[PDB]
């Protein structure tokens, strides 16, 4: 037997490696793909479990260039590089997310 | 029982609520004259024509056979479609349109067998039921859960296990990955453990596995009951201490206690999980009872957040628990188009003998609003509830990044799965252990009605 | 199934609900097997046994097929009786006690058809039971009828 | 006359009958048949006469009987009778009415001179049918988190003259010092030196003060016997509004209406039931005259509490009687009727009363894991404060333990084992210088693989 | 213990509770020990002294032993007086005084036998309880019932009657002339009948023997229960109906729910009979328990408007029913009690009487009682009317021959029988089968207080 | 002489420290009786919390006293700062039989 090793989660894909660019990417355009409006958001570690993260600037509505969000990533983690990241991505059909996931865990 | 109640010409109103009756007649019966009595056993009943019938209008107050189809492949049994007028029923009583239908002619002696197959609710009787107490993207939002099925653990043996013991399976579980843990449909109040204790130990589990983790925790406490009185007063106790999610047996506990417990969920901001205990008795001989596809929709106007949903009939129901519209479809089991509007719709949850070894026929079978449920699939890993939970949401979350890639995960199956053990041990032993449109048609709807209206 | 819920030699216990299920199996399964899964699927439904049922008494907390019989005039089917203890449910709940014999069972993909035909409520489990709120001979003495059936009419 | 009608030897009881045993002391003149027959018809049909309303119902179906009769070993003078009594005699849920009927009317006969209830054989179908204790030992643990010793409790004096928060600091120090809880006395309500809202206050204070310097589970029993039932739920709800785990009532003074009712209250709120057994002598000493204390402890199981003060053959008994799932017959302990109490929950055993660090082997020796050992002076008379004797009770309640556990013999090496324990505890050292379930288990299993057979 | 607790100099305060205890002691006790041991095991509970007795008046919070006699008889048993402050006990509480004298010092293991005779309840302690619901003389005025014994009737079998056939008793009983009939003690909600179908049926009877007979009519209807909200409940049913009174065992429901029936019951305007089933567990050997004139004391604080009362025995019906009783040990009374304006209860007189007993119980119980006819009602061969007719015309003359001036206890059988020459009932029935003590003392204190 | 407080953890918290010997003991008298041994852990302040980590699984029909003495100096080697139990599950009365703190 082994025994399980406790930690923090931080939702949807946070039970697999984090992801290099590679990974980030595919999930990009998997939901440009879909329709949904990519977003990021950061927090506090701290505040991980709150509603509401803080939103980096707005929803890229339209958006179609996976590398503007990925540069967009990049930007917001360099503006708070102790905070988690997430991507999100908005589905206006639904009023929900259709999938979002932490990019940096702080 | 024809000259009054079939009715060929008849066009069904919008207003009207929509019947098929597969009959299976016997031998020296025509069916016109079948349709036309089963019509008239399940909405005026009326063996002699008397007095007091003619002080109502006798034509408005009736179903009514419109049309017959054959049964294909079965030349012994047809298909009856009988219209009821909106006013036949009490508003926002799943109750009274379940007895008006159901509650007389499957006794009628002069059929061989009686299956009602499916039931149109139109738009104008939906708007007067309850529906979910959330559905599917408020509950999203209150438990901040996005991008993957929900994953739940159902807490083996059903019995003689102590509301403390009971609880310590439901911490090993919570903390290991799943989101939702779930009392099994017997267990209500028994003597070996009573149901305010089990409900104090589960919300200590819950509250302990969310701390350990950082992601909402739930466990659906059953609050099945003798009585509405028992049933509000559990229910409120697990509000009293901060649970977000409780369970109701709607089919054994009964409609009238299901209604009502989900306008209570709603009114208190409580999700509510809904088991479809005995569902077989009624559903499963084809010749004779009511479909699955008929308890769901029941379901849905009665009250649900979650519904166990248990090939192409049980793709189709799915569709008609969580679309907003949903097109008839012979093939998938489904006679007429039904509109839900702005009903929300229900998480669909799949339990019963899966693993982890299931994972991708299940991501892509049900997709994202589902909850997949792992009975002995989680507690029988070789290390633990926590490692069981673990390997299963590894399984999991690597199906679904693999299917967000665009990979075929039900072909790649073995090769995803394999992948993605080489960083979960716990996942890897696991696999050692156990061997081996309906939402894009419902927008297309929305936005071809929204430019052009009546088109 | 059938090594820990097939219990030829058990007599039920006064305190035991009991039931008898007319099963009609699929071709290829023994009455024996077929009565140990009945029981099983009716109370523990277990198709994989964990540790958790460790912690547990798992001889008293099951149900128990402890006899079968011939349906006459049918060679297909056959009468599976079985015993649960009146631990198993909720005092006073028939909502329990359904919920319990057949909720589960009838679903069960290796019986062809199933059929409960009858259910033993033990005298110890009908005291917990409210019963009629008032009964024949209450209800004729507050109406005061009497030496006679009663009559109704149903409005049509 | 009343043994034609009432005298049935041939009668074999149901299984759902309320069996009773009562010693029959009858007058000279009387003979057996006959005190046995008056004795079951003035505790159910209480007459020997018939008038014409009796012939409107089922007077054989309708009555106790009495069954057989026994000598009373080396008593001649006495006998038993044996009474059986339908179960439909009685309310359900009711021990009221079921005392009632028992010992209600017969004990004002004549022509007996002495009458003493012995047992109660209470049929599983009737205990079903009444709540029992509010949690019972097991549910308590888990809430407590207390397992592998007896609970440990000390009792405040002076009973009298306290004001609340000088009565709190006398239970801060007791808890801070190991014991799992105190208690108010039997007398202690609402006198005019400690009204019952502030002592609620403040022990309270004094068990969150307490709990937060041991890191373990505290409580007090909070005694809520009142006046009327109104004040009794009062101060019930009261308690559980500021956070005590643990209540109190005298159930035969305040009475088994008001304990029925508590004990529901309870099991619907999460509180502990600590029973206190006050006037119980005045009813169970006399050998000859009253009702056996078993039959008082069987009365409180149904009618529910989660600890009962029990106090040698007999004692060990009515404690099995109190804590075991089913108890089968035994003369030699006065266990005249099996008792099947089937997955009703049993109750903590209490001891107390003028017990020390001396007494501990015997103790634990005795009552085992599932008890509470109430110290009176024992804790509250130690040389160096009340915090002091709670570590030294503590202390050699633990070393009895693990002596226990490991195979010694508490009893005869009672002495040894305190000792050596004193060597660690300066407090347990100058303490020392200043002073059945087999069975249960058994027929289960049988039970489980045979049934009936 | 007797350095504490023996106190012979310590005069009582009129505010203190006063016990007196016949102690039975083991031969080589000293009488002065046992009288302080008992003292301190009923006020103290110990010997001793630890640290937190010290943070207290010791000297106040104690029950003193101050005075011993003799037992006329038993040599080896003496009288201990007993006094308690005021302070010890709960106010308007009889469960508290009553668990602080017998929850403890019974079990004393050094007295071979303990037993409770009288209880001195000080006027100040009077006035803290509830008392009656209504008392002798309102419920007179209740009912407009004057001049005589009022006359009841215990319905039989206790068991297996319905509902319906139960009222039927009830009703044949009222109308024949009986004010009251009676639930048995036993009744309360068995299968064969349950009390709400009781209640309603027997509430029929009893306006059906009214309107017949023009005399208000009531029928003690037992809301003894398992659960206080039980209790509530049914005593709230039978107000609901216009039932007049209720029923309560107050020993064996409890005294805890019995003083929250009393207080409802005047809260509600309905009359609540008591009933003593259990007593005798508990009063009947004379070496160890409690006296039933201490459990009528009990019951009187505790809140009753008829109890069941069986030398001694006029004694004790004298405590339940009058304002002032003295000190009289030829009646095994040991201390004046004062109740004050507090009201009395109706005596009841039951078990096993005819109409052969009715010139001595209308003699020995006088006006303000409830006499109790079982079987001396139902076992009448023309039925339960016939049979109240006689009991209520053989009341009636042995009360006009007391007003008249004959000694009717042995005048008895020459007053019924000329009665019985108007009243066929009666002569065939006979074929089967302190007050002004009270006013002297309120006179005198009106008149020149001490 | 004053009384000086400290946290204590229930049974055996008031005696001095076991040694190896007395684990032992502890260990053989709960299988002695058929109890399930088991092991938890959990951080030091939070010793109150009613579900510790589960160390592994209960050793169930373990009849090695030496196998579970070497799983407990297993877990507190994974977890050094960790209060380690032992417990001893009672399955006919589904509670436990035993339960002390190993390690403080």
């Amino acid at each position: 037997m082994q025994d399980y090793k406790q930690s923090l989660k931080y939702e949807t894909f946070s039970y697999l490696p984090p992801m290099n660019a590679e990974r980030i990417r595919a999930q990009i355009k998997y939901a440009i793909a879909q329709g949904w409006s990519p977003g990021i958001e950061h927090v506090e570690v701290k505040n991980s479990m709150n509603q509401y993260w803080y939103m980096w600037k707005l929803p890229f509505f339209g958006e179609q260039n996976v590398d503007n969000v990925l540069a967009e990533i990049e930007a917001c983690r360099s503006a708070y590089p102790t905070h988690q990241v997430k991507l999100v991505a908005y589905d206006n059909y639904a009023q929900s997310l259709g999938l979002a996931f932490v990019v940096y865990r702080g | 029982y024809r000259q009054t109640y079939w009715m060929p010409e008849y066009t069904p109103l919008d207003s009207d609520i929509l019947a098929c009756f597969k009959i299976t007649p016997q031998p020296g019966v025509d069916r016109e004259e079948a349709a036309a009595a089963v019509a008239a056993e399940s909405s005026t009943g009326t063996w002699t024509t008397v007095w007091t019938d003619l002080l109502t209008d006798m034509d408005y107050y009736k179903g009514r056979a419109y049309r017959i189809e054959d049964v294909p492949g079965d030349d012994a049994a047809f298909y009856a479609f009988i219209a009821y007028p909106i006013d036949l029923f009490e508003e926002g009583s799943v109750v009274n349109v379940f007895t008006s239908l159901v509650g007389n002619v499957f006794g009628f002696k002069a059929v061989r067998g009686l299956r009602l197959e499916d039931v149109r609710f139109p738009l104008a009787y939906v708007k007067t039921c309850g529906g979910p107490p959330h559905g599917i993207q408020v509950e999203r939002d209150k438990m901040n859960k996005y991008g993957r099925p929900l994953l739940g653990c159902t807490i083996k043996p059903k019995l003689g296990l102590s509301a403390k013991n009971y609880g310590r399976a439901v911490y090993e579980c919570l903390r290991g990955g799943l989101d939702f843990t779930k009392d099994d449909e017997n267990i209500n109040s028994q003597p070996f453990m009573r149901w305010r204790d089990r409900f104090l130990f589960v919300q200590d589990a819950t509250e302990t596995a969310e701390a350990q983790t950082g992601e909402r925790k739930g466990h659906y406490l059953n609050v099945t009951a003798p009585t509405p009185e028992e049933m509000y007063k559990r229910a409120e106790f697990a509000k009293e201490i901060g649970a977000p999610i409780i369970m109701h047996d709607y089919i054994t506990g009964g409609f009238t206690a299901n209604t009502g417990l989900a306008k209570w969920c709603q009114d208190n901001g409580v999700l509510l999980h809904i088991h479809r205990a005995m569902h077989a008795v009624i559903d499963r001989n084809p010749n004779h009872g009511i479909h699955f596809r008929v308890l769901t929709k029941i379901l849905r106007l009665s009250g649900g957040d979650h519904l166990h949903t248990g090939r192409a009939s049980t793709l189709g129901w799915i569709d008609l628990l969580r679309e907003s519209f949903i097109p008839e479809d012979r093939s998938r089991g489904i006679f007429f188009d039904q509109d839900w509007g702005s009903m929300p719709g229900v998480f669909a949850v799949a339990s019963g003998g899966i693993h982890v070894w299931h994972m991708p026929a299940l991501v892509n079978i049900f997709g994202d609003d589902s909850v997949l449920q792992f009975g002995g699939g989680t507690l029988g890993h070789p290390w633990g509830n926590a490692a069981g939970a673990a390997a299963n949401r590894v399984a999991l979350e690597a199906c679904v990044e693999a299917r967000n890639q665009g990979r075929d995960i039900e072909k790649e199956g073995k090769e995803i799965l394999t992948a993605a053990a080489q960083h979960s041990p716990e996942l890897k032993i696991a696999m050692e252990t156990w061997k081996e449109s309906g939402r894009d048609l419902a927008r297309a709807r929305r936005e071809a009605l929204s430019q052009q209206g009546k088109a």
